[PDB]
């Protein structure tokens, strides 16, 4: 039942009662969730912490599916790796730009 | 059991077209096939596809 | 100090080039192009119409010229007075499509087939009143040819002789190819694919002293591309699909002798090395025939991306290093992929070259020389510096 | 090596015929056969603490200078004979000073926009102009609008320009029957 | 210039200077250790005697720091005041402080030298009289703290601009702003001069030409579409690729190799100056890690090289050279590598000195163009080579088993080439 | 339960609309469709996005 | 048939792989404790 | 791809995709397996076509999962490449839903391409 889920609904996984009160009334949603804790989330500065929660709950999205619905599944974490991966070079290369002139 | 290929003859201008008879020729690799247009079409099996049509 | 492993050293202090210079080149540097721009071919006499069809003669400096207004020009090019050689208007017969033809036979021949959508092609024999001919008679074969309009010109040998001849090959309605004689006007061969045809190429390949082969590439929309062998009847002999690829509007092939590169001498027919499929999505798979001619799924070797419409040009240069995409669909679409790098040169065209809404496009067999014309008639001429 | 300064003065006039360092001084004179005549200032070093090899390069100081070819025309600029304007087959058309030579100034060929917004079309690398056959000055409205109306070899337009800002004006002048400027005018 | 201009002028010349208490506390709080309430209130022995305590932990670690516990750390350098001596003594103690930052600039990992070089901070005040010195030897540590200790006390360069914003805050400098630093050219003067005293003093190590060498090929990558940049950066680049293969360090010679390839397939160099670059890899090759990197750049070399002769030979000198460094036992062991690294044109190039140069060893070339396959031009040359020397003298068993590899693959080519030049039944009856 | 199916269905119809508004207010090159009777609508240009 | 030896050297190159502004970005995160040769490795990979 | 069940053929598959292309000029499709599922759980989907490229498929394979739960077509196209060009963007599209309007253009060939894959189910 996660694994049939969207991944924007995995990012806000956590945070129900803010993201229902700011969609009842025509607030903001919260961003983090339940995700929030996770350590690349926690590795984020700023409010690229609410980008690479968007795009870890992509990926543990992907991998989570995979890992509920697959059947020759290895237990060796390769899905998980490589898209750990990709959270890794994308939250590199947003935190090596900055929004200062030089 | 799925389908491979589909081939489509050369359909009427002023009616709808129906294939009656397909045959198939061993020697040659090729489906010999009559249709409501009146033409007898000769399909390469393998490339799934004319090789000459007759309007016989 | 010093009165006079240090190599690197002496040959910096002495050089004040660090690159090579003029004919030590001999192929395109990439990402930069060399590239200026001349008068306008047709400066000299305004079109009436947009430019559908644009072709540069073999041998002679001339450019055709045709659109919708039914007439078709012929320009003496240079760069400094592109003077129109002569103008012939053929009334009520819009031309798409036009083409200079020169045979292997004698080089002697110099027809001009205009086309469009009429149930009739037009061969304007030239030797400078004009003498024209309209092949009319699609010889028992009527019901699968409602136009003219998609036709492209090619060699054929008859291979029980070693005679050459020119075929027309018209793209019909079902699937077909209806390859006529050029010089009779005889039906002499049909090659049917599956799905809706879209477009087609020649891939000429040599065989011995003086005999070639020639190999029909026609596609479909789907992508899935058939290969017809036709110096001997019109039999299949591959089968591929183009990976990706979902509606194609354009194929064409390259670096040897295709129909808008066309050689002059039996001997001088080569084997067309890059094929590239452009698709309505504006996306440009690329193939290179030196090895992806067996797998029957073949890989592109990149898929250029570039240009967001539909692709509806795409030529590779006479000696196979550039190809030019462009879409007839938004103004200022063409760009010049350089090949085998397969990137896309920077520097032109730049966002104030007068490209308009490029609808043909035509490279010149010898001198390097670009000609892109337009929806307002408007054939600009640039000439490629690098050879 | 430090740097050089390419094409500082025209090869086909002679190259740079004398360069020479004012002794003491970071500045240098060259001066070449197409009648010019400038300087170049070595800046001091940009780096603090080394400052002998990061060499800051040559820059343009003070410059003299003249036509090249001789001229083809002359025309007084204003009644108190203090300035002329000058233009010659180099394609440039100077105003000269009578009264001091230090206020002789090319007139500038940097054109204006466009009136609507359309591009200007035209190369890119720049050239100057064709060389001037005719031009004719009345600065009765000077500083106001465009006062000089010059006539170029084989074109088929006269342009304007600018006496007081010393530059082009905003406007071509065309002949509209297809035929090169013969002569101008302008009214007082 | 305004007067306050003309003032500044004298402000930044007598910046240093202690004029009142109140300039003492605010020049005196620049600590690299300490904060501002502490570093105010110490006095010149506690930090002097705690970094000679450091100095010689230091110098018990690395043992040619004892020469600056001779001067520079000595007990009569507490009262050697810095603006109080002429311009003569100022330069020979600021050399001998240049001396002690590029020794030092290896060893900024670990806390003996953060005591030991505060107290050049705190006497002779180097964050601002010595500065570029000490940020070009700390410039690796960007990422670390040590760098965020010099930048929040240092006062700034104006080569060093870029790091402006920087300067007192809590993210060290980022990649991309180490790069738009380097993209100077003045600055890469600066630089490759410090790199010419880092390697004439022999003080070069590795974590420092692996921040040198990323940041080099990453400015090559950042002006690569403009031409005229390359070209200003050619004599910078490639004459420190010059000083960094004449050492002796595999380290800074394997630098000097990334260097000179990313250069080379960014734009293309002149046959002349690829020729010399290669002579000088060749020329001080010691180990087997700078003879890998040496081939595989000299392939790479080679092979981004367009134009007509760039299949010719490798000259007389450069080949006999190169088959000093490399046997062709070496290079029959690179080829029969299953990764394929494309070395067309430098084989090509390889073959033909060999069949112009050598004239005894065939069956080698045989081999090798067995394990590597080349190209059609390239084998057509080669042929041509092996026709004229079959000309030149008696074509033995070698020469002809070249012949007949030559006709089994592709007999149409080795036909075309003696219709060019010779006959079918001559060089049969020459065979 | 008819309520609910009711309100639901114009709940549907107002996101619809909504929706197609902010799809209009994009970017991308598109045309106003008219069609018989009145019913507007907006057809985009056959154009991939970058 | 020097215009045919001309187009078969035209003819006989290889897709090589070009420097782009980014492409060398991503080694800063990983010089760091490594080896010399490891890194011209890591270079050449992305050169071929 | 072995589970990849109702697998279109050439001309189905040609079919499916010049709706997917005309939907997309209307606006009428969600692209992406996340926005796909999403449609699925509003129940606003016509029907869902996958790809069967997907290189870990199990990306995929949980939308026929709950399209089984809600009687909606589903089918199968070969490539992931193609459908991402027929949707008319420039990435690989791994799943696209189209979205239900009733005074839509492509209304017919919207039903008659999804009877055409419910009768292979």
């Amino acid at each position: 039942s996660l694994a049939k889920s969207p991944a924007s609904t995995i990012q806000i996984l956590g945070a129900e009662k803010a993201l229902f009160r700011a969609l009842k009334t025509k607030h903001d949603t919260p961003k983090y969730g339940l995700l929030y804790h996770a350590s690349l989330v926690g590795q984020a500065t700023g409010k690229n912490k609410g980008k690479i929660a968007r795009v870890l709950a992509a990926k543990a999205a992907v991998s989570l599916r995979y890992d509920a619905l697959a059947e020759d599944r290895d237990d060796s974490g390769d899905i998980g790796l490589e898209s750990r991966a990709k959270v890794e070079n994308r939250l590199s290369q947003l935190e090596g730009r900055d929004l200062r002139t030089t | 059991g799925r389908l491979l290929h589909t081939m489509k003859v050369d359909k009427a201008k002023k009616e709808s077209t129906l294939v009656w008879s397909v045959i198939y020729l061993p020697r040659t690799d090729q489906i010999a096939s009559g249709d409501s247009t009146g033409s007898i079409k000769f399909w390469d099996f393998q490339f799934a596809t004319l090789n000459q049509s007759f309007k016989a | 100090d010093e009165s006079d492993i240090n190599a690197l050293t002496k040959i910096l202090s002495t050089t004040y080039n660090y690159k090579d210079t003029l004919s030590n080149s001999k192929l395109l540097p990439p990402k930069k192009l060399d590239i200026v721009r001349l008068k306008d071919a047709n400066a000299s006499h305004p079109s009436h119409s947009a430019i559908q069809s644009l072709s540069f003669h073999p041998s002679k400096p001339l450019l055709l010229t045709g659109g919708y207004d039914k007439t078709l020009r012929i320009y003496h090019i240079d760069g400094k007075t592109n003077h129109l050689v002569t103008s012939l208007h053929l009334v009520g017969s819009p031309i798409q499509t036009c083409t200079f033809y020169t045979s292997l036979s004698n080089q002697n021949q110099q027809n001009i087939f205009t086309a469009g959508r009429r149930r009739y092609m037009h061969s304007w024999d030239l030797s400078l009143t004009a003498k024209i001919e309209k092949f009319s008679r699609l010889y028992g074969h009527e019901s699968t040819q409602r136009s003219f309009e998609n036709f492209k010109v090619a060699h054929l040998q008859n291979s029980q002789t070693n005679s050459v001849h020119g075929i027309v090959l018209l793209q019909g309605n079902n699937g077909w190819i209806n390859i006529l004689h050029s010089t009779s006007g005889l039906w002499l061969m049909g090659c049917k694919i599956e799905g809706v045809i879209t477009d087609f190429c020649i891939d000429y390949q040599p065989i011995s002293r003086g005999k070639f082969r020639t190999i029909l590439i026609a596609v479909n929309a789907y992508g899935e591309v058939w290969e017809f062998d036709l110096n001997k009847n019109g039999h299949v002999i591959r089968r591929w699909k183009d990976q990706g690829g979902v509606g194609i509007t354009k194929i064409q092939v390259g670096g040897g002798t295709t129909t808008t590169c066309p050689a002059l001498q039996i001997s001088k027919i080569k084997q067309n090395r890059w094929l590239a499929v452009g698709s309505e999505s504006g996306f440009v798979n690329l193939y290179d025939r030196n090895n992806a001619m067996t797998s029957s799924t073949p890989t592109p070797v990149a898929a250029l991306d570039q240009l967001t419409t539909t692709i509806s040009n795409l030529q590779f240069s006479p000696d196979g290093q550039i190809l030019c995409m462009a879409s007839r669909a938004v103004k200022d679409a063409l760009r010049l992929v350089h090949l085998p790098s397969c990137s896309v040169f920077s520097n032109w065209p730049t966002s104030g070259t007068p490209l308009g809404k490029v609808t043909s496009v035509a490279f010149s067999p010898s001198g390097g020389l670009l000609a892109v014309g337009n929806e307002q008639g408007k054939v600009r001429l640039w000439k490629l510096n690098h050879y | 090596r430090i740097h050089v300064l390419k094409n500082i003065h025209r090869e086909s006039y002679g190259g740079v015929t004398q360069a020479t360092f004012l002794n003491g001084q970071p500045i240098i004179v060259t001066s070449g056969g197409d009648n010019s005549l400038k300087e170049y200032v070595f800046d001091p070093s940009l780096s603090q603490g080394s400052g002998d090899v990061v060499v800051q390069p040559p820059r343009y100081l003070r410059s003299r200078g003249g036509h090249s070819q001789p001229p083809s025309y002359i025309a007084f600029a204003d009644s108190q004979s203090h300035f002329m304007l000058s233009a010659s087959k180099d394609r440039s058309l100077w105003s000269f000073s009578l009264r001091k030579d230090a206020q002789s100034q090319e007139m500038s060929q940097r054109l204006h926009k466009k009136q609507d917004g359309g591009r200007v079309g035209g190369s890119t690398i720049k050239s100057k102009f064709p060389e001037i056959v005719a031009l004719a000055i009345e600065n009765a409205r000077i500083g106001e609008w465009e006062n000089i109306i010059t006539a170029h070899k084989d074109e088929k337009f006269a342009r304007t320009w600018d006496m007081r800002n010393k530059r082009v004006g905003r406007w071509t002048f065309d002949t509209t029957d297809d035929g090169f400027v013969k002569s101008v005018a302008m009214s007082q | 210039s305004s007067l306050s201009d003309q003032l500044a002028q004298v402000a930044s010349n007598n910046a240093t200077v202690a004029l009142d208490r109140k300039r003492r506390q605010k020049l005196h709080s620049a600590s690299l250790i300490y904060n501002s309430k502490t570093a105010a209130t110490q006095d010149y022995d506690f930090i002097f005697e705690n970094a000679s305590k450091a100095l010689e932990e230091l110098s018990q670690i690395e043992p040619k720091f004892a020469i600056f516990s001779r001067t520079l750390f000595s007990e009569s350098s507490i009262s050697l005041d810095r603006n109080v001596q002429t311009k003569e003594e100022i330069k020979d103690l600021d050399n001998a402080i240049n001396a002690y930052l590029l020794l030092a600039s290896s060893k900024w990992y670990l806390a003996p030298t953060l005591h030991a070089t505060e107290w050049l901070v705190r006497r002779f005040q180097i964050h601002v009289k010595n500065t570029e010195m000490l940020l070009l030897s700390t410039l690796n540590y960007y990422q670390t703290p040590v760098f965020k200790r010099i930048l929040s006390i240092i006062k700034l360069p104006p080569l060093f601009n870029c790091l402006s914003n920087f300067v007192r805050s809590e993210k060290p400098p980022t990649a991309l702003t180490m790069i738009k630093l380097f993209n100077d050219m003045d600055f890469l003067k600066l630089y490759t001069s410090y790199l010419d005293q880092c390697i004439k003093h022999n003080a070069t190590y590795t974590n420092q030409l692996l921040f040198t060498t990323c940041c080099f090929i990453n400015v090559v990558a950042f002006n690569s579409n403009n031409d005229e940049k390359l070209n200003q950066l050619v004599p910078i680049l490639l004459e420190i690729s010059a000083k960094l293969l004449a050492s002796k360090s595999k380290d800074c010679q394997i630098a000097a190799h990334t260097i000179l390839v990313v250069f080379a397939t960014a734009l293309p160099l002149k046959k002349t100056i690829i020729l010399a670059a290669m002579e000088t890899i060749l020329s001080n090759l010691d180990a087997k890690e700078a003879k890998h990197s040496a081939l595989l750049t000299i392939c790479k070399l080679f092979q981004t090289l367009k134009g007509q002769g760039n299949v010719d030979q490798l000259p007389s000198k450069i080949f006999k050279l190169f088959d000093s460094k490399f046997d062709t036992v070496s290079i029959l062991t690179f080829l029969d590598k299953e990764d394929k690294p494309v070395c067309d044109k430098f084989i090509t190039s390889y073959t033909r000195s060999i069949a112009r140069y050598d004239r005894s060893k065939l069956n080698i070339i045989l081999s090798l163009l067995k394990k590597i396959r080349l190209e059609r031009y390239e084998v057509r040359l080669i042929i041509t080579d092996l026709i004229y020397l079959s000309e030149i003298l008696e074509d033995k068993s070698q020469l002809v088993e070249l012949f007949e590899y030559f006709i089994s693959i592709n007999e149409d080519l080795v036909l075309k080439c003696l219709k060019s030049l010779g006959l079918t039944g001559e060089l049969f009856e020459i065979r | 339960v008819k309520q609910h199916l009711q309100r639901e269905t114009q709940l549907k119809q107002v996101q619809q609309r909504m929706d197609a508004q902010r799809e209009l207010l994009k970017k991308g090159s598109k045309k106003k469709i008219v069609d018989s009777s009145g019913k507007i609508s907006f057809k985009w240009k056959k154009q991939r996005k970058r | 048939d020097e215009e045919d030896i001309a187009l078969e050297f035209i003819n006989g190159e290889k897709k090589d792989k070009l420097v782009n502004m980014n492409s060398f970005t991503s080694m800063f995160d990983n010089i760091q404790n490594v080896q010399m040769d490891t890194f011209f490795d890591r270079v050449m990979k992305v050169l071929t | 791809n072995p589970k990849a069940f109702p697998l279109a053929d050439a001309a189905l598959t040609q079919q499916i995709l010049d709706v997917v292309q005309q939907a997309a000029n209307l606006r009428q499709l969600k692209k992406g397996a996340n926005e796909a599922t999403k449609t699925l759980n509003r129940g606003i989907s016509e029907f869902i076509i996958m790809a069967a490229d997907c290189e870990p498929i199990e990306i995929l394979l949980h939308l026929p999962l709950l399209c089984e739960d809600k009687n909606v077509p589903y089918v199968f196209v070969p490539s992931r490449v193609a459908l991402g060009r027929a949707c008319g963007v420039s990435r690989p599209v791994i799943a696209a839903s189209i979205t239900t309007n009733d005074a839509s253009a492509i209304k017919t060939q919207i039903y008659a391409v999804k009877d055409k894959i419910e009768t292979l189910l």
